[PDB]
RNA sequence: AUUCCGUGAACCAUCGAGUCUUUGAACGCAAGUUGCGCCCGAAGCCAUUAGGCCGAGGGCACGUCUGCCUGGGCGUCACGC
RNA sequence: AGUCGAUCCUAAGGGUCGGGGGAACCCCGACAGAUAGCGCGUUUCGCGCGUACUCCGAAAGGGAAUCGGGUUAAAAUUCCU
RNA sequence: GCGACCCCAGGUCAGGCGGGACUACCCGCUGAGUUUAAGCAUAUCAAUAAGCGGAGGAAAAGAAACUUACAAGGAUUCCCCUAGUAACGGCGAGCGAACCGGGAACAGCCCAGCCUUAGAAUCGGGCGGCUCCGCCGUUCGAAUUGUAGUCUGGAGAAGCGU
């Protein structure tokens, strides 16, 4: 053997990826974090009102866990209608409220009128 | 048959042979750390008298442990108390330095149980041990009945609690009679039941 | 129009994880009602809606533990969440034959003199 | 301040719904004892020393 | 490790060595090794395999041949304790130590006794080298208490 | 709500089935931060013995015991060159 | 709020592995040591480099990127154009 | 260059173990002073408080390297007595057991070493079965630097009879 290096470095060995005989956790977990979980209802105030009307803009108020990406997700799973773009919030109260905005493809009093406010 | 030649052997220690064996074993281990496993151990003899067993689940671990006494551990050598309590050096450790091993192998193998332990070498700083251990979680040693004893929770931590042939020596249980009495079942236990003052219902 | 437990039981998961949907798009009308000021027949729906959920979920989950049981049955290493839980002590015992387990000195002595059944009369 | 933690938000809006009185009906109740909110803070009287 | 394993290597070179060790570093010649271990390798113990084999065997024929009588087997002992019971009854006609026995302790008064009972003894190199003799990693030392008739004068 | 002559009310009792958020001995790294990393992967989108996006969900602390895999050192030897 | 900050970097320092002490709670802190890993081509294996902490530590130090105009009872370089 | 062994290194390798929590009792360590002595330093407070660890339903102790000096008792533990005694103590203040005797309860045992060598008869893991806290078969591994079995001083090995 020659060694051209004075300093000793460990050499690399082989490693196995973990194959257990039994698995920890017997099946997934549930995933609460689901479109009704993270949409619990729309905000129905008098600024919510003039957001739908000028803005044509959804107030929601959302799970403190969900992000963005969730919320636009569960927004056109429950209603089928694309977002522009969302912005979040986190209220005195401690919950979570979500201004989400539609595409001009969509008219957000129409959709406000089919969820029933 | 040659465990009787190896224990006289061994009991020879100012023999050149052992002088020479035990100086190298010495040096070698000055150069490890403290507490380090052995593959097997290098007494085998005292190892099988003191309980040790060549099967799955027996363990051998040195221990080295520093010499003197206990030099009383407070700032600048200053004792705020009476003349009698001032002293600071010449102090002396209750418990024994293969205690002391025995306690350290323990704690830093919480996973297993300290059946035993040997003096191997010293030198004027270092005095080093072997320390028997058992791993109770084994199938061999759960099924061995003269050791799965060990398995039971109340033997958790015997060295931590006195209960192995190093605590009982230095309890002072490893004699009866005149000269031992006050030491069983305990030197508290015997202090409490001595100082009770009893007040029967009919005095 | 209420849910029976035992008419659930009887249901299979496809049809179980659809009444669960539906439950839930209840629920979030309900609460939408709510929000807005649904009179009080709709509000005291949102309990019977929930306890539906729940028990739909509990039946759903049940099912799936005594698959994975089943499955697991007569097999070594189970799943922690499917192994007994007792208590720790409990689990780290050893076994009755292990406790039992004993020398075969001991054994000899027990077959040759056990404890005799005898009386002081004559 | 302005600048504040995300557990100091969550634990003051704890403490935020927490002030306010008892509902009215609590004192209709059989065999009532509360008559009030006897744990109303104000943010001049007693600080939260968080 | 590597530097440890040198410096004891090296240490034990500087050290004077008491003669009763010393002894240990004077082993058998290379022919004489070879020679005696080509003989040994034709007395080796049956191995898991042919136990196995030999004993379906027995079982078979027990029955049917009434058990029939078997010369008894010939071959290499080992183990410390029955190596040193043989030599202690003067069973033992040859005695091999390895030189590399750690501890040592356990073999460096195998010489004396050896002397003492007048049983030829001899040091070779590999306590591994004993033990693939003997179906085994290491053996510290191997026995022979009879030999062949084929083999009788060249042991 | 409840066939209230009944798979059946209950702010009833009891326990075997099940759920059990963030933490904490607390375990990927931290923390006056819901901050900063790596790995596996169900289903779905188009993509076809090819790989991409997404992500349900789950993993990656330390000290040890048994077994195993991959390795280092003339540390002790042997066979060849 | 992709554009304002935290988040990233490191400062005085803090917290640590190993090692050394310690009856032990703990003490010193990269100082007693087979470091993390990093690039090239790939039958995913090979080749070449590899000085023992890739951790915490600044809403005034360093630092990727936004401007008008308008708008609320209460928000904006974040909402509208 | 190959092979055997030794020691050691890396594995999110297959399967296990450990840390922490509670305080009345229990086990180990460490450890004062207030106070008393009409002052005070040895002593006392106290082998206590505080501090640091370790268990269970009890813990600890336990089967004589004992007590005794008798016409002898016979593991350990606890109660009564011994006894405020022997002893210790600026022999001051104070401190202070044990044996016998009477009761409660009772229980004895396991190893190491010389002793298979006509073959480790021992044990662990994987796999496949079964009346599944375990048994059987097969295959790898541990172990001869010694796993099983016999033996533990009260004995015991070997031999011969019942
Ligand atoms: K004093
Ligand atoms: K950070
Ligand atoms: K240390
Ligand atoms: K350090
Ligand atoms: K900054
Ligand atoms: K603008
Ligand atoms: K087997
Ligand atoms: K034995
Ligand atoms: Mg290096
Ligand atoms: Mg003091
Ligand atoms: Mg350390
Ligand atoms: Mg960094
Ligand atoms: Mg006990
Ligand atoms: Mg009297
Ligand atoms: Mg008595
Ligand atoms: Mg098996």
């Amino acid at each position: 053997k020659i060694r051209t290096k004075v300093t000793f470095h460990r050499p690399k060995t082989l490693k196995k990826d973990r194959n257990p005989k039994y698995p920890r956790i017997s099946a997934p977990g549930r995933n609460k974090l689901d479109q009704y979980g993270i949409l619990k209802y729309p905000l129905t105030t008098e600024s919510a009102m003039k957001k739908i009307e000028d803005n044509n803009t959804l107030v929601f108020i959302v799970d403190i866990k969900a992000d963005k990406k969730k919320i636009k997700d569960a927004v056109k799973k429950m209603y089928d209608i694309q977002t522009k773009k969302v912005n979040t919030l986190i209220r005195p109260d401690g919950t979570k409220k979500a201004y989400v905005r539609l595409t001009p493809d969509y008219d957000a009093l129409d959709v406000a009128n089919k969820i029933g406010i | 048959g040659a465990y009787t030649y190896v224990s006289e052997l061994w009991r020879k220690k100012q023999s050149d042979v052992m002088r020479f064996l035990q100086r190298v074993r010495c040096w070698e281990y000055r150069q490890l750390p403290s507490i380090v496993r052995v593959t097997r151990p290098t007494r085998p003899d005292k190892a099988r008298r003191l309980g040790y067993k060549a099967k799955q689940g027996y363990v051998v671990y040195r221990v080295r442990v520093k010499r003197g006494g206990r030099k009383r551990p407070v700032p600048k050598g200053i004792v705020y108390g009476k003349p009698t309590n001032q002293g600071v050096t010449q102090l002396k450790f209750q418990r024994s330095k293969r205690s002391v091993a025995e306690e350290r192998a323990g704690r830093k193998l919480g996973g297993l149980k300290v059946l035993n332990s040997y003096w191997i070498n010293e030198d004027s700083t270092y005095k080093y041990y072997e320390v028997i251990l058992v791993d109770a979680a084994h199938a061999a040693i759960r099924n061995d009945p003269r050791i799965n004893w060990i398995c039971n929770p109340v033997h958790k931590h015997r060295e931590l609690r006195g209960l192995t042939s190093a605590g009982k020596k230095y309890r002072g249980l490893r004699g009866k009679g005149h000269l031992y009495h006050k030491n069983r079942p305990s030197r508290r236990g015997t202090w409490k039941r001595n100082q009770t003052l009893s007040l029967r219902r009919y005095r | 129009a209420r849910i029976k437990v035992h008419e659930l039981r009887n249901k299979t998961k496809t049809e179980l994880l659809a009444q669960l949907k539906d439950l839930k798009a209840e629920l979030a009308l309900l609460r939408v009602a709510k929000v807005t000021g649904g009179a009080p027949n709709k509000l005291s729906k949102i309990k019977v809606v929930r306890l539906s959920i729940a028990q739909v979920l509990t039946v759903i989950s049940q099912k799936q533990k005594t698959a994975l049981r089943e499955a697991y049955k007569n097999k070594k290493y189970l799943p922690l969440d499917l192994r007994p839980k007792k208590t720790r002590a409990i689990r780290k015992r050893l076994t009755k034959h292990q406790v039992s387990l004993k020398t075969e000195r001991e054994k000899k002595k027990e077959m040759y003199f056990p404890i005799r059944k005898y009386a002081i009369k004559v | 301040p302005s600048h504040k933690t995300f557990m100091i938000k969550k634990k003051l809006a704890k403490k935020q719904r927490q002030n306010r009185p008892i509902p009215y009906w609590i004192r209709m109740r059989t065999d009532n004892t509360i008559r009030y909110n006897a744990k109303r803070r104000h943010w001049r009287r007693t600080k939260l020393g968080f | 490790v590597v530097r440890i394993q040198r410096k004891r290597r090296i240490l034990k070179q500087r050290l004077k060595v008491p003669p009763s060790l010393n002894q240990f570093s004077k082993t058998l010649d290379k022919n004489l090794a070879t020679n005696l271990f080509k003989m040994l390798l034709k007395y080796r113990p049956e191995d898991k395999a042919a136990k196995k084999e030999r004993l379906l065997k027995r079982a078979q024929a027990e029955a049917e041949g009434k058990t029939p009588e078997t010369k008894k087997p010939i071959i290499v002992k080992y183990g410390l304790k029955h190596i040193t019971y043989l030599i202690e009854q003067n069973k033992a006609q040859l005695v091999v130590i390895a030189h590399d026995v750690d501890p040592i302790e356990l073999v460096v008064w195998l010489p004396a006794l050896c002397r003492k009972m007048e049983i030829p003894y001899c040091i070779v190199k590999g306590k591994a080298r004993l033990g693939s003799i003997v179906h085994k990693k290491t053996a510290s030392a191997l026995c022979l208490t009879t030999v062949k008739n084929e083999d009788k004068m060249e042991f």
